[PDB]
């Protein structure tokens, strides 16, 4: 998907103004469903 | 780095930069 | 005789597909008003 | 409106993007057509076609760059940080004349 | 900023 | 088209390019190009750029950039004779004037068979003989113009119905309006 | 992935001229060379691409801000190397080991 | 025969009215599309002439007519990996390709390419063709994403 | 009409512009031009032999046939024994050299050094530069023009190293207007 | 323009030259009094990376250096008055880039001046780390040759931090 | 009030130098041999001592250049966070209340 | 030195360096050094057209072409000899402020180059338009009008007797100028072939 932007910002009129820099409580859900995929050993 | 001859009549050069040309359009100044 | 007509699924796609009014660059080969090579020479090449 | 100055500071800034990403574009419609001709000529032909694709390489671009792109050419308010200052106080209203 | 200019330039 | 009155063009005025010299060369070959065939030849040139209006052309384009394109004169308004042209320099009304810059088709002789067609920007006899006259398309030889316009950093704006000058501003950062679909 | 966000938080900051974003970009490009070399998966072409990018951009930078001669503009060009040849362009990679040396 | 002579003459267009024929009289003095036992002249002559319109610009009446040649195809030889049954899914697939359809062209794609790869070779034209449909579907797919997902203005 | 043979060349470049301003047009040429259908089109790569649907690129002796770039790779990159076949491009396809077009029908002979055009019998005597030699056997230079045509021209590689360099500090004034709107956002 | 100093032939003598082996080859660079030893040599034209030669001294030390290194001529020159020294150094991963000769010094205040052609005969000269010891030959100014051969200096920044601090 | 000048430099968005480190200390270097060789002490306080702080050192020991060691000397604090960052002191400011 | 000190006090369009670069450009030709002054001659046409009368020319713009003409043509470059001279003829002609020996000097040099290009009716019709304006006007003894006067006799000298010096002939053919039967392993050059051609019966129709 060319049009990729966290809602960190709001002011795009073209596609290089979507800045892809995650969010504060972002990182820490979506770095958190990664110890829970797997689950030691089966 | 690549064949240059072959790079200019298969054409990434002016179809490649004739995308970059209209997704850096933007229309409108401001409307103000 | 007649126009191009390609046999190419692809080429026949970008005919219907896509307009170059809208690309400041653009291929034109599936758009071109090319001769259809007629029937006897064709056979042979 | 904060991304209407910004849509100004910007959209100056990508139309002189713009306007170098249609020189040196323009430079490869030279280089693809002639390739195009190297493919479609006789030699006798290509010699000459040659010349023609040298001399209007040195007519067209021939000389610098045309476009400057600085600071100098740009307008004056190319020079500041878009200054914010105020506040959206909500209290109440007083109650007596 | 030059607006900025402009205002001081009306008020004190 | 009709060059200003009944004159012809004399040597004393507008200048002559010589047949198979170098600037008939990039004459002939930046109007090939742009039709992308190699059937249409040149027949005649002249210069009409006088000292005068190349002075004044190369202050006001200071830092901008430089594109050829080219101008029917049968399409030119009638105020715009080459006569005038010699002088003035292709004064533009109000509502602005159109330029295209690249790859055209002739008139009457389509190359581009899509939703457009690329054609040239403006600014029972007749059967019978078509029959054997318009199947081979027999010549009709134009009269264009090749005009350096100084197009720069131009905003991109959608059709010229809402590009004339009529509404359009032109915000004095800017000094032409590309145009989109 | 977290090294891919800290390559964005600090060009969204401090731009992306600075020698903190470069160190961020130049240990992503560490990061994806190792990522294909333990799967070994023959569709991570585009993660090389991506890798190609991030290295070249973090040579550019150090170079005009680190000289030519410093541990961190060597090791880049190194890795700048291994991944060229590892795309297929062999005397890119040839030119770029020879400037390490 | 003049169907023949006309498409080895790129004569696609008077192609259409000779097949029909050949469809016509096929019919009755032979099988059908049920016909109790199907017949592998009817089924291959129904396979020409979705090919054939095909090639004319039309795939929305050109595909009910390759339809039925599979299911033909799938009651004479059975089975699944028969040569014939190959050659009708690359049409469904090309005939999809023409007219957009993306990521669905591209499985029916790939099962002729893998049966094509082990009993024909990695090498031979009928998969290496195949391969450059993969190819330019991959083009026209990146084509396709870049100007319908690329419209931000 | 439209019974116009060969591919013709396929990329094209359009821009539309409209300026408002009288000084910022310069009429410099004033061109009386031919269309004209019963020339011969100099400028057309013919189809492919195999296909008949894309513009070929490739001549290949052994076979006899005006290839594509993509049935190439279809009928070489086939079975070991077809793989050897010497495979130039559509240039150097044997096809003869041409008459002068000035007077007709003489067949070239020398090349002309000064003015890239070649001489023929007739116009030798009389050549634009006829008289370290001017006049030199025309078979060598053709093969250097090609060799040479293969790498870019000095002068569009000029503005390769300043087009390009000029847009790297365009990127870095947006990117110092970006980053201060995003601040005071 | 620039500066073409030949160095035609190379002697020296029986000292520190003895103990210089015949596996460690050298490398004879000329310099401004100024500018770095590291990016005299990595510049091509006006280093010479000659291996050593015809391994048998028996006398002191005569081996041949041709060819003419063109410096950048200045007609300003910063950091004041010019000088020309010449240096030879250790090329080997073995004792590194020392000091074997410093040879002859000034050039002239803005030359033009006194030492400008009074250097361009041929002239014999003195390397001097530490004790005596003779040769050199030549100098000369350029004819301009063409298209800007490199034409920029090489500066020495911790001589640039001391000068700047004194000024 | 005395750093008035830096202040207002920060409204700014300057020029961004485009070279090298080493190219930096350069014209910044070469140029304070020069200005300090046509002499007069009012130049001091400009240039002489601002551009003078560029170490030509990538390298810096942490034990100068600490974060503790801006205690000694508060004016190169006012001078790392007022866009300095290490990289013209001569019209004045009216003092009056 | 005084190139930054004119760029700095006095503008990029400045009267006293486009003659500094008139002034190198002139000595650099009289020392022959023919390239190094196309790049300062130049510079003095891209100024003087704008720095001094833009309503057309000016004697150092003449002068500029003339320099860049004159260098361009004993480079043995000729073919932008003839562009940058035709353009220095087109824009002197209908303009005062320049006399007629400028425009009349520029023509007969422009038919100079075009003769040493090559095009012998084009360079006559030039050298005989400055012919007449030079007879009428500065008499017919100077020296100018007489290299004017030989030179529209030299061509139609050479277009009248280069047929007949060298016939059209059929040379370059081996068994067409003996050499190969003759003993010499063919000569490539015409001044050769010329003069080892053996006259016949054959060649009495041309």
């Amino acid at each position: 998907d060319e049009w990729v932007s966290s809602g960190i910002s709001r002011l795009a009129n073209c596609v290089a103004d979507l800045t892809t820099a995650p969010s504060a409580v972002g990182v820490l859900e979506m770095l958190g469903e990664q110890g829970k995929t797997g689950k030691p050993v089966a | 780095m690549s064949r240059r001859v072959e790079r200019l009549r298969r054409g990434e050069g002016l179809l490649s930069f004739g995308v970059v040309h209209d997704s850096l359009a933007v229309l409108g100044p401001t409307v103000p | 005789p007649d126009a191009w007509h390609p046999a190419s699924p692809s080429l026949i796609w970008e005919r219907n597909s896509t307009n170059v009014g809208t690309r400041s660059t653009a291929n034109v080969f599936p758009f071109e008003r090319i001769q259809a090579t007629q029937a006897s020479e064709t056979r042979i090449l | 409106q904060l991304s209407a100055m910004k849509e100004r500071k910007t959209n100056y800034l990508l139309a002189v993007k713009r306007e170098l990403l249609s020189e040196m574009l323009v430079i490869e419609w030279m280089e693809t057509f002639f390739a195009h001709l190297r493919l479609s000529l006789s030699p006798a032909e290509f010699l000459s076609y040659k010349h023609k694709f040298d001399l209007a390489a040195a007519n067209i671009f021939g000389g610098a760059v045309r476009v400057d792109v600085d600071l100098d050419s740009m307008p004056a308010w190319m020079s500041e940080k878009f200054i914010l200052q105020g506040s959206f106080s909500v209290t109440t209203a007083p109650y007596a004349v | 900023d030059s607006a900025l200019r402009r205002r001081d330039y009306v008020a004190v | 088209t009709s060059v200003g009155g009944d004159v012809r063009l004399s040597e004393k005025d507008l200048g002559a390019v010589l047949r198979d010299s170098d600037e008939w060369a990039f004459l002939e070959y930046l109007l090939q190009m742009s039709v992308r065939t190699s059937r249409v030849r040149l027949l005649q040139a002249w210069h009409i750029a006088t000292p005068h209006l190349v002075s004044a052309f190369e202050r006001r384009t200071q830092g901008r950039l430089l594109t050829y394109s080219f101008v029917d004169t049968a399409s030119l308004d009638e105020d715009n004779s080459l006569q005038d042209i010699a002088r003035r320099g292709l004064k533009i009304p109000m509502t602005g004037m159109r330029f295209a810059v690249g790859n055209f088709s002739l008139p009457g002789f389509p190359l581009m068979r899509g939703g457009p067609a690329e054609a040239e920007d403006p600014f029972s006899k007749f059967l019978d003989a078509a029959r054997s006259q318009l199947l081979t398309g027999e010549r009709r030889i134009f009269e264009y113009l090749l005009c350096q316009v100084g197009v720069g950093r131009s905003v991109v704006v959608e059709d010229e119905k809402e590009a004339c000058g009529s509404r359009f501003s032109l915000l004095w950062e800017y000094d032409s309006a590309y145009l989109e679909k | 992935n977290c090294l891919q966000w800290a390559l964005d938080a600090y060009d969204f900051h401090l731009g992306s001229e600075t020698p903190l974003t470069v160190g961020t970009a130049y240990e992503l490009a560490m990061a994806i060379f190792l990522l294909r070399k333990a799967t070994r998966s023959d569709e991570a072409l585009l993660l090389v691409e991506t890798a190609a990018r991030l290295a070249e951009a973090s040579l550019r930078v150090r170079t005009q801000l680190f000289g030519r001669q410093h541990v961190t503009t060597l090791n880049t060009a190194l890795l700048l190397g291994l991944l060229l040849a590892d795309q297929g362009k062999h005397r890119r990679a040839m030119s770029l080991i020879e400037a390490v040396i | 025969t003049v169907a023949l002579y006309f498409f080895r003459t790129r004569q696609y267009g008077q192609a259409l009215p000779l097949v029909e024929q050949v469809l016509a009289i096929r019919k009755k003095h032979l099988g059908d599309f049920d016909a109790a036992e199907p017949h592998a002249r009817v089924a291959d002559c129904y396979a020409n002439i979705g090919l054939l319109h095909r090639l004319l610009g039309h795939p929305t009446e050109a595909f009910p007519c390759v339809l039925i040649a599979l299911d033909m195809r799938m009651r004479i030889y059975q089975t699944r990996e028969t040569s014939g049954v190959q050659d009708l899914v690359l049409a469904l697939g090309c005939l999809q390709h023409q007219a957009g359809h993306f990521r669905a062209a591209l499985e029916a794609y790939k099962e002729v390419w893998t049966f094509r790869n082990n009993t024909l070779g990695v090498t031979h034209p009928d998969t290496v063709n195949v391969e450059l449909l993969l190819r330019q579907l991959e083009k026209d797919l990146a084509a396709q994403m870049q100007e319908d997902k690329q419209r931000f203005v | 009409k439209k019974v116009t043979p060969g591919v013709l060349p396929q990329y094209t470049f359009r821009h539309d512009y409209v300026v408002y301003d009288s000084s910022q047009v310069l009429p410099r040429f004033f061109l009386l031009f031919e269309m004209d259908p019963s020339l011969e089109e100099l400028f057309a790569v013919p189809l492919c032999d195999n296909c008949q649907d894309n513009p070929a690129c490739i001549w290949c002796p052994a076979d006899a046939a005006r290839l594509c770039a993509s049935c190439d790779e279809l009928i070489h990159q086939q079975n070991r024994l077809v793989s050897r076949h010497i495979r130039v491009p559509l240039n150097e396809m044997p096809r003869a050299f041409g008459t002068c077009r000035r007077h007709p029908g003489e067949v070239y002979e020398l090349f002309c050094s000064i003015c890239h055009v070649a001489v023929c019998r007739l116009c030798r005597g009389n050549h634009l530069h006829a008289a370290g030699r001017s006049l030199m056997p025309l078979n060598k230079p053709y093969q250097a023009v090609l060799h040479m045509a293969k790498k870019p021209h000095f002068v569009l590689a000029a503005r390769r190293t300043e087009l390009e360099k000029r847009l790297e500090e365009v990127q870095k004034m947006l990117d110092g207007v970006r980053r201060n709107c995003r601040e005071e956002e | 323009a620039a500066v073409a100093v030949n160095v035609s032939y190379f002697f020296l003598q029986v000292e520190i030259a003895q103990e210089l082996p015949e596996g460690t080859p050298l490398a004879l660079a000329v310099m401004y009094r100024d500018e770095k030893l590291c990016r005299v040599c990595q510049q091509p034209e006006r280093v010479v990376f000659k291996s050593v030669y015809s391994r048998r001294p028996k006398e002191p030390l005569i081996m041949d250096i041709n060819r003419t290194f063109f410096l950048p001529f200045f007609y300003i020159f910063p950091s004041g008055d010019p000088a020309l020294d010449i240096v030879i150094v250790h090329e080997s991963t073995n004792k590194l880039r020392k000091i074997i000769a410093r040879t002859r010094l000034d050039l002239g205040p803005s030359y033009r001046r006194l030492g400008l052609l009074r250097r361009a005969r041929e002239f014999l000269l003195l390397p001097r780390m530490e004790p005596a010891g003779f040769i050199k030959l030549a100098a000369r100014v350029a004819h301009f040759p063409d298209g800007s051969l490199p034409s920029s200096f090489l500066w020495d920044l911790d001589v640039l931090k001391r000068k700047a601090d004194a000024l | 009030f005395v750093h008035a000048r830096d202040f207002e430099l920060a409204i700014r968005h300057q020029q961004v130098s485009q070279q090298s480190h080493e190219g930096r200390v350069c014209t910044e270097l070469l140029q304070v041999v020069k200005t300090a060789e046509t002499g007069n002490a009012s130049h001091l306080a400009g240039l002489q001592r601002l551009s003078r702080g560029a170490v030509i050192s990538t390298y810096l020991d942490p034990l100068v250049h600490s974060p503790i060691v801006n205690m000694y000397a508060p004016d190169e604090v006012l001078m790392n966070f007022l866009l300095g960052h290490t990289p013209e002191t001569g019209e004045p400011s009216i003092a009056g209340p | 030195e005084l190139v930054p000190d004119f760029l700095f006090f006095e503008g990029p369009l400045s009267l006293r360096l486009m003659l500094m670069e008139l002034l190198i450009a002139a000595v650099a030709f009289q020392h022959k050094q023919y390239a190094a002054a196309i790049p300062p001659g130049l510079k003095v046409y891209h100024a003087s057209a704008l720095t001094v009368n833009p309503n057309g020319c000016h004697w150092t713009g003449v002068a500029a072409l003339r320099l860049i003409g004159k260098s361009l043509m004993e480079l043995r470059r000729f073919s932008e000899a003839i562009m940058v001279l035709e353009d220095a003829v087109r824009g002197g002609r209908k303009d005062p402020s320049l006399p007629f020996f400028v425009t009349c000097m520029n023509r007969y040099w422009l038919a100079v180059a075009l003769s040493k290009v090559g095009r012998f009716r084009d360079a006559r019709k030039e050298a005989a338009g400055a012919l007449v304006v030079l007879e009428d006007r500065l008499g017919e003894n100077h020296p100018a009008t007489l290299s004017a006067l030989f030179f529209v006799a030299e061509l139609d000298q050479t277009v009248g007797c280069e047929d007949i010096v060298a016939p059209p002939l059929k040379i370059m053919d081996g068994e067409d100028t003996l050499l190969r039967e003759f003993g010499k392993a063919a000569s490539v050059d015409v001044g050769e072939l010329m003069l080892y051609r053996p006259i016949g019966p054959e060649d009495l129709e041309i």
